């Protein structure tokens, strides 16, 4: 399916079609902003 | 709320409850100051007394 | 203090993978005999050092 787990091509590569996001200024935000691996995901979420 | 009420039942302490002002859980940041950073949110409410 | 706190301030909000391994303060108010400067500086690892 669309999400095969925490690690998925749709999740790993933020296509313009599939938009994933989270709540800014929260523990999730701190968690994604903490790791450099998740920095791409943070760049994808930051706008949405 | 039920957990807090049950805690107030087990432990004799009463409770005054209120919602946080910013509406966020907690974070550490400084808007206008590069020198020092401060907590905001319920965490900030806890550290501010 | 302003320098260190500034580097840490800017590096705090950086989304980049920034890492600073050590901050070493050498005391020049006293003459170097025990070679505490030597001992403190030899422990250094990182490729870039802000002096």
């Amino acid at each position: 399916e669309r999400i095969t787990g925490i690690n998925d091509p749709r999740l790993r590569n933020p296509s313009d079609k599939f938009i994933y996001a989270t709540v800014k200024q929260s523990s999730v935000d701190i968690y994604f902003r903490r790791q450099v691996e998740l920095s791409t995901m943070y760049r994808h979420m930051e706008k949405h | 709320v039920d957990l807090l009420i049950k805690l107030a039942r087990e432990m004799d302490f009463t409770y005054e409850v209120h919602l946080v002002a910013d509406g966020k859980f907690g974070t550490q940041e400084r808007v206008n100051n590069s020198n020092a950073a401060a907590w905001n949110g319920m965490m900030g409410e806890l550290l501010s007394g | 203090q302003d320098f260190e706190n500034k580097v840490r301030s800017t590096i705090e909000n950086s989304f980049v993978g920034w890492e600073l391994e050590e901050v070493i303060h050498l005391d020049m108010s006293l003459d170097d005999i025990d070679s505490k400067i030597q001992n403190q500086l030899c422990k250094l690892q990182s490729p870039v050092i802000l002096l």
